[PDB]
């Protein structure tokens, strides 16, 4: 492997913290 | 068989059925939808029909080819030479349809008759050869399809984000696109690296497997044909035995 | 072929489209031109007139001019051997024709031909070896296209965050803007590994099947020059085939 | 053909300003020193002179000095053939002109004398060689300033985020420093798959092609060193060409 | 020597949404409390 | 070697702590479990024992097994050179004993008797192929298990958080179930990091460290059977120690 | 004669990365942590011991500073270098008479020259010398190789510390020193990472590569000197194979005398 081919889903699941920030930001509380 | 297909699946199961005892929230069907469906169609739009019908074929047929250990081939090899040599003569023979599988039949079949050595050879490596090739088709199309997985899970990522985006008015879209994008992705990796990649790597060292005794195979019809006796013709052909196995071999 | 494309866009536009919003947020014709004019743009960057043109007059050969061979080279060529040997002589040219399709007969024409075996053997595997070389141009500007095509997607993404902030009045235009921003990257990730990879990794899946074929007319046409038993011929000719295929053919 | 770059930076350019207020926002003036400067440090550590400019000998080679001959080798090298079969001598090197622009000249006007069948193609292979190699050398050389721009550019949007930690502004204006700081992945972003990846590839794809029509020149080169020309010069060469090219070049 | 893939546009990518993470989690932060 | 993972580990745990935080949020028992088992699962998948076993006689070779070379070679080939010549002809096996690594002896047991230096060259390419391959293989391996690591980390971090939108309150909980879930990659992507990749480094490494040990024994053991005395055979066998060895073997 | 791209390369690159913190409230220290620095460049140093055992790691300024200094002067001296030695061998006395190679500049050239005193046959005289290239070849392969793969640990830890500042900081919500502080260390955790790999690591392990080259091609030439002087040949002869190893421009760049 070269050591880096999980930056993908690392991107992936990163993205998805993201919509879970987003998810807490309809109602900033 | 240390194929543990088992173990990260019931790893995951546990892991899925935690206090959340109800695990029916790990299925989306839309979900699924983008994942697999795009998944497999990408496998169509690359590997069309009667090529992809090989995806049963070819990692089906090598999942049960425990019929047959490198052993009892030498075995085989061993007690055909004897009726080979003086007891008898090599001109009837009927044990290669006896209990034979599928290979080692074409080469004997072959080398009963009165042709030259020489093209057997180039015959019968040509045939592993080819199925090197094959195999290696296969475990390209298992790798490529670990690969499109979670692409697609990706584009659903995306997709849950956007659909949930513009929209935070209410508690049902936001909801929907939300579980779209994990377990788009979810599906995604829980397909590629535990069913795909493991299978599709693995695909390779059954193809090493079945290369080494194949050219066991051709050594040992090629003997037969040559006036070998089976003790000089044992040391020529336990060359290619496994390494643990020739002290396991040695108990006869 | 082309049935896949059509599944690979509706499979995942029916899991956009389960029940959670209308797809309106989905397009912007803003973003489309964004990413895939972008895409366009660096692919004439990349490849000039009259060799990215030649692009389309080599992946239209992949929607269309099927082969015949796998069961049919078989068989034309061990018919073509019982009336070349123990009928008249090789340069039977009455029935050499009528199957003229690709390339058979780019060989056939000259083994009737004063020839030596290697000079065939030499024109043939040049002609398979370019006819790689050319899919493997085509599939590297197919997956260089996928990897402009996200690559754009991002480029837009940035731009759009760019003017979406301090541009906004910080209340509730931040989902939204992402929203729409985001949209040139989705276009980018889906166009590329729904379209492009997809069509690269076919391209040279096809390139494998084709060279198969070859090699498989190839050994076989080097028979024909040399005037051998049919029967070792179709042994060798059949030592190609999937396992399904070499009983598939057997009874035929 | 600089029109790649008129369309790809124009289609960055027209969504650029088109949503937003105006493209001032789109611009600072650190960020682009950050980005370019800080890539073109990086290069400067990874590359020394006479492999940097050695780089700006193919970089203008590609975009001037069209030479755009490729079925003038084989509408050419038969016809020299015909001029060096028969009634032709091999040293009549005053036909040999009015074709060779720098590179054909040099490969014939050493092929009657004291060179050997197989030296004349030692060093055509090793001139073969040495061009891709040179090429391969720029293309890398791009490819890797393509990969430096982005990796600075997000350097720089790290610069621009760790120091809002810096500046309280409760909740006022920290959305448009993180505008600010997104522009320098932006620059990064736009410039490495616009200009650096597009030409890298540009490189690689120019060296396959004139690789490939250097090969054609060698095998042509080759065939009337011996003289072979019923039909075999002409299978050679042509099986270079496209099929369409091939009924294209049919004709005449 | 033969190597294509769409890898480069993730580094981009995932670094801007790892600042893009961040971004939004001190927006979360202080406009709360 | 092994001091390193104390210490990668240790620095990561300061770092972990020194702002002060807790770290009891960086243990959970379950995710150690999800991430090493599922690698460890889909590491059976995807490799066999024969295979699998291998890894272990390997990786029970960087941590151990050292011997005395690199400065004893050069005085033991000078001193058996001293000794062939005229004084200790190639017959004298007392200085050949006792001096077995694994290696040196192999070819010093071969060399007396008789051989061809294009045999012994041969068969010592072979067992340095050989020995190539057994580490690339584990090395293969070990980078295998470092890309699976944060494969199934990411799976487990999706599968703590699928199960968060479920009881989806507001308060304190959206994120403290995302800390806790994050927990999966990080031991992952720490793993694949800190244990495997560099370990899978450190077999290639070690390869070719034992390469250029295993080319200087062999270089050395040709000598001895050309007829060769020192400042000729030992300027050739020095050829291969770092300059740093060279003064500090020069003064012994 | 000086590789000058080098030393004005680092400071160029490290004073626009160090004028962008100071453009923003010109405050520098708020770019250091010190958690930040264990997790990157402590795990990145400990992960390159796990990789290579301290011994051949110690090879690191070693067989990387050999390089990067390249103080000796033969650059294109070696021509004339060669042409006087040749000279005074030739018709000036014979063979066997050292003019200075037992006090003469870097050893490759001394190496060769003690050899051809003594009667050596010119194969293993060209044996021994490509053989002693490619080895130099492979020891500066091998240290590029060492530095590369620091760059890429550089930017795996910066990944793992963006993980530790995403676990610590979601772990505490509210707290006020744990948003920051927490967020701190995932950024400049990535900072270092990025900016080290491809700032120190990655050029400079690509650049030890080209070194090496032009060092190949130097004592390419240095052989193909030594092997003519063995043969024996004029100054006048030996120029048509030494001179075809430099730059087109380098070629004249001596020839005006």
């Amino acid at each position: 492997i070269r050591g880096d081919e999980w930056l993908a889903t690392f991107s992936d699941t990163i993205t998805l913290l993201l919509t879970f920030f987003i998810l807490l930001y309809s109602f900033s509380s | 068989t240390p194929i543990g297909f088992v173990l990260c699946f019931g790893l995951v199961l546990w892991g899925m059925a935690s206090g959340g005892s109800n695990l029916k929230v790990f299925w989306d069907v839309a979900s699924v939808f983008i994942t697999i469906g795009g998944s497999m169609a990408a496998m169509l739009i690359t590997y069309p029909m009667d090529e992809f019908k090989r995806l049963l074929i070819v990692i089906r047929q090598t999942f049960k080819d425990n019929g047959m250990s490198n052993i009892d081939v030498i075995q085989n090899f061993v007690d055909l030479s004897r009726k080979a040599r003086r007891e008898g003569l090599l001109s009837l023979e009927d044990a290669i349809n006896n209990l034979t599988d599928d290979y080692m039949k074409k080469g004997l079949r072959m080398v009963v008759d009165g042709i030259e050595p020489e093209t057997i050879r180039e015959i019968m490596e040509l045939e592993i050869d080819e199925m090197e090739k094959r195999h290696k088709s296969g475990a390209d199309m298992l790798k490529t399809w670990g690969g499109y997985a979670p692409a697609f899970g990706m584009v659903g990522t995306l997709i849950g984000l956007i659909q949930m985006l513009a929209n935070l008015t209410d508690s049902s879209t936001i909801a929907s696109g939300m579980g779209k994008a994990l377990i788009t992705t979810f599906y995604g990796s829980l397909m590629a690296n535990a069913v795909f990649n493991p299978m599709g790597a693995n695909l390779m060292f059954k193809s090493g497997v079945e290369a080494t005794t194949r050219e066991m195979v051709l050594e040992g019809v090629l003997a037969i044909q040559s006036g070998v006796n089976p003790r000089i013709m044992e040391e020529k052909l336990v060359s290619y035995l496994s390494p643990p196995e020739r002290q396991a071999y040695s108990k006869v």
